[PDB]
């Protein structure tokens, strides 16, 4: 599911699935 | 940043994991 164009909620969803209990940071401007 | 790498272009597990805590 990670090998494609992922934008907005699609990207955040992938980060969530991939990072698990580590969590993540989402920085669309940085 | 992540938008350029995963939205404007094709994402990868490698890059996504760069953003895990």
């Amino acid at each position: 599911f990670v090998n494609q164009h992922l934008c907005g909620s699609h990207l955040v969803e992938a980060l969530y699935l991939v990072c698990g209990e580590r969590g993540f940071f989402y920085t669309p401007k940085a | 940043g992540i938008v350029e790498q995963c939205c404007t272009s094709i994402c990868s597990l490698y890059q996504l994991e760069n953003y895990c805590n």
